[PDB]
């Protein structure tokens, strides 16, 4: 996945910088996976994160 | 259709030697003689060792000298000694040329023992006669 | 720098500058005949509104229009000939070949009247030379070829963004053209009429140049 | 046997059989040699320290390490031969649809463009009859290219060569260019509906968050003029040139705000949702605002899609709609 | 280059919007000289249709 092959990013609620690409900027909802193609586990663990 | 030592017509591209560009039916017209020797005349004898002789010398310097000849290769017999004439390509280093100047005069004055002349012309890149 | 855009910007602000008011008249299209064109048979769909109406069966421009036109024709030729830029005129008609030519070499313009080749400013650089400029305007005194369809160069001109001033006649098909005249291509005093003015809004449009030149040169 | 043998090419010619290549001219230096001598103007420079170097030759040893470097060179070359396949994949695999052309080609003049990207549409292989040949193969590919900037433009092109055939398009293409207004530089201006030659066409003007959903070759050109939001469905005949010639006269049959504003002399208002009943102006009538209201019909008399319809009420009922596909 | 397409539109509009999307880097001259004295109608292409059925020209006769 992007998020996943690069193990140095953290999936966090503290990191806005990376959260933020995960969000649709003027629709303020997230994106499912197939739009970005990150894996179940990390985009499960991203909505909770933006949550 | 004749293939006789002819270089066919490509997309137009391909760069041709003036040599290669002049079909057999040339020879004495425009192209002149690659070897000069006494051999085919009326009156004259072993012209076929002067043939074997050229053949190999064709396929010596080839050899010899990898990668850096330019066009084939001038023979003539003057009175029992050789003068070989090259066009030469510039790739070698001064030295290499000189150190294979001696090599192939002094081993082939004494494969045929008859004295070996040599001259190398050199020049920067091929000849083009013509598409290119 | 600063002084030639002066120079060159200059002219436009005044819509007369090269004062070709007074180069005709209703009067003087009048006595050229520009008036008339061909059968009502033979017109055009396009023309439909530059006419004026059918006397006869023979179909008569509108010479209000064809002044109109004519003088925004004129002044745009002159205000390239001004900012110094090639001017091709163009016609096949073989009646006024040499009037054309003998016309534009005067100018310090090019003719061509000729057989017209098919890439000429399309496949410009094959055709005439390794780089080269095209011309600024091109100006025809007839719109056709002499199998009656529209000449080449009005297609490839218009394909090439560069303006057209030509003279349309009843029959021709004006829509691609630039500037037209609506008006008659075929009597000789036409020809002749439009030739002449083409020529003097060059000559004026030259001269004028070379003066704003020469004070240009003082002020410096 | 020495007469017996030949020259490099000739061998590879009559090894290939064209009526792939390695070199043995790579690798060898001069004097270069099994029996491992040492030639004063050859293998070694001419003088060392010491004037005048003698004929030497190498050890065992040193022989071994110089024969397993010619060795390993061989292998590197190999190796470096068989990584030669990498890509970047245009459309699916083997299609050549929206891979990158690379920009055109600097025209005469000095012009150049590092700012045009370039798509291929469509490859094809066409056939021929020539009395001489039999079939006679060309290839066709149909190339868009545009800057993003809202100029772009398509064109054919065809050679025996597929390779040459890439080229004639890029060139080709730059010479047919459209300005391609966008509003607010994303969507189109208005919805567009329009019929060409056997192929619908009909996009629908998006706001911002929706990103570019079409045809794959429409998106391929939406991206080349830098259109990113919009609707587009494709009735009809697919085939490439006509829809790619039927979008680009329809993005240029587009009315402006501007010019609507003109023909009609009135002020145009945007209506946004989001910003509740805030009467937002576009565009004002240059020249005189007219005095005049518009007839509001209770009844307007407008050609309505089915489709559009049948979507309104919740008609549309096709698995495939609503599907989740990956980013523009 | 430019754009070669004869249909679309006037050379006007061509070459203005060409230079709007700042591919053609230098003004033209005839260019500048129009938008001072613009003709009465723009060049535009029209395909030159045949009329059927009822239409017939508006033409005045001259009596
Ligand atoms: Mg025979
Ligand atoms: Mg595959
Ligand atoms: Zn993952």
């Amino acid at each position: 996945c992007p998020i996943c092959r690069d193990q140095k990013l953290h999936v966090d609620f503290r990191n806005v910088k990376l959260l933020e690409q995960f969000v649709c900027a003027h629709t303020g909802i997230i994106f499912h996976a197939p739009y970005t193609g990150v894996c179940m586990k990390q985009h499960k663990k991203l909505t909770q994160a933006i949550q | 259709k004749n293939r006789a030592a002819r270089v066919r017509v490509s997309k137009g591209d391909k760069p041709v030697t003036y040599e290669e560009a002049h079909a057999p039916h040339y020879i004495a017209h425009r192209k002149g003689w690659l070897s000069l020797h006494t051999g085919n005349l009326d009156g004259e004898d072993h012209a076929a060792e002067r043939t074997v002789e050229d053949v190999f010398l064709r396929k010596f310097m080839l050899g010899t000298f990898p990668g850096c000849l330019a066009d084939q290769l001038v023979l003539k017999r003057r009175a029992n000694q050789l003068e070989i004439c090259a066009l030469v390509l510039r790739q070698l280093p001064p030295h290499k040329f000189y150190f294979l100047v001696g090599y192939s005069e002094t081993l082939l004055s004494h494969f045929y023992k008859c004295p070996v002349h040599l001259h190398l012309q050199t020049v920067p890149s091929k000849v083009v006669y013509k598409y290119i | 720098n600063d002084l030639r855009d002066r120079i060159l910007s200059e002219p436009l602000k005044h819509a007369d500058f090269f004062n070709l008011k007074e180069l005709f008249s209703v009067r003087s299209l009048f006595d050229a005949r520009v008036h008339l064109g061909h059968k009502a048979g033979c017109r055009h769909r396009f023309m439909e509104p530059y006419l004026f109406g059918s006397r006869l069966g023979q179909d008569i421009i509108d010479l209000e229009q064809t002044a109109a036109h004519l003088q925004l024709a004129l002044n745009f030729t002159a205000h390239v000939a001004y900012r110094e830029g090639i001017i091709l005129f163009v016609s096949r008609h073989r009646q006024f070949a040499h009037l054309i030519e003998t016309t534009a070499r005067d100018c310090g313009e090019y003719a061509h009247t000729r057989y017209f080749k098919g890439g000429l400013l399309t496949n410009a650089p094959l055709l005439l030379g390794p780089g080269v400029r095209l011309p600024d305007l091109i100006i025809f005194l007839h719109t056709l070829n002499n199998v009656f369809e529209p000449h080449v160069a009005v297609r490839d001109a218009a394909k090439m963004n560069i303006p057209t001033v030509g003279i349309v006649d009843t029959n021709c098909n004006p829509a691609l053209i630039t500037y037209p005249v609506p008006g008659n291509d075929d009597s000789p005093p036409a020809v002749r009429l439009f030739c002449r003015l083409f020529q003097v809004a060059i000559s004026r449009a030259k001269e004028k140049r070379r003066q704003v030149e020469a004070l240009y040169r003082l002020q410096g | 046997s020495f007469f017996t043998k030949l020259t490099a090419d000739e061998l590879w010619k009559g090894a290939l059989a064209e009526s792939r290549r390695k070199d043995l001219n790579r690798g060898q230096i001069i004097g270069e040699g099994r029996h491992g001598f040492l030639w004063p103007g050859l293998n070694i420079p001419l003088m060392r320290n010491g004037a005048v170097q003698t004929i030497a030759q190498r050890s065992k040893e040193d022989q071994e390490k110089v024969e397993a470097d010619m060795v390993q060179q061989r292998e590197e070359w190999d190796r470096r031969r068989k990584m030669k396949v990498k890509r970047e994949r245009g459309w699916s695999g083997n299609t050549w649809g929206g891979v990158s052309l690379g920009p055109p080609d600097p025209g005469p003049n000095g012009e150049t463009y590092d700012d045009f990207d370039t798509r291929i549409l469509e490859v094809r292989n066409v056939f021929n009859m020539t009395a001489k040949e039999g079939r006679k193969r060309s290839v066709r590919v149909l190339v868009a290219v545009g800057n993003g900037k809202g100029a772009a433009g398509f064109a054919i092109g065809k050679a025996t060569e597929r390779a040459d055939a890439f080229r004639k398009a890029k060139n080709r293409a730059v010479h047919y260019l459209h300005y391609i207004e966008r509003y607010e530089d994303h969507t189109i201006y208005h919805d567009i509906s329009l019929k060409f030659k056997r192929t619908h066409i009909k996009m629908k003007k998006q706001p911002r968050g929706y990103g570019l959903h079409c045809h794959r070759a429409i998106m391929t050109i939406c991206r080349l003029i830098g259109i990113k939001d919009l609707y587009a469905k494709v009735s009809g005949s697919v085939n490439m040139l006509n829809l790619t010639r039927g979008l680009f006269l329809g993005l240029s049959r587009q009315e402006t705000h501007q010019q609507l504003a003109d023909k009609k002399s009135l002020h145009v208002v945007e209506f946004r949702e989001e910003c509740g009943p805030l009467p937002i102006v576009v565009a004002s009538p240059q020249g005189a605002l007219r005095k005049d209201p518009e007839p509001e019909d209770e009844v307007p008399d407008i050609t309505l899609d089915w489709e559009d319809v049948k979507a309104a009420q919740g008609m549309k009922r096709s698995v495939w709609s609503g599907l989740k596909r990956a980013a523009t | 280059a430019g754009s070669r397409l004869e249909t679309v539109g006037s050379i006007f509009s061509r070459t203005r919007d060409l230079i709007r999307a700042g591919v053609l880097k230098e003004k033209p001259l005839w260019l500048d000289i129009y938008n001072a004295f613009p003709p009465l109608r723009e060049p535009v292409f029209r395909r030159p249709r045949l009329r059927y059925g009822k239409a017939k020209a508006a033409v005045q006769d001259i009596f």
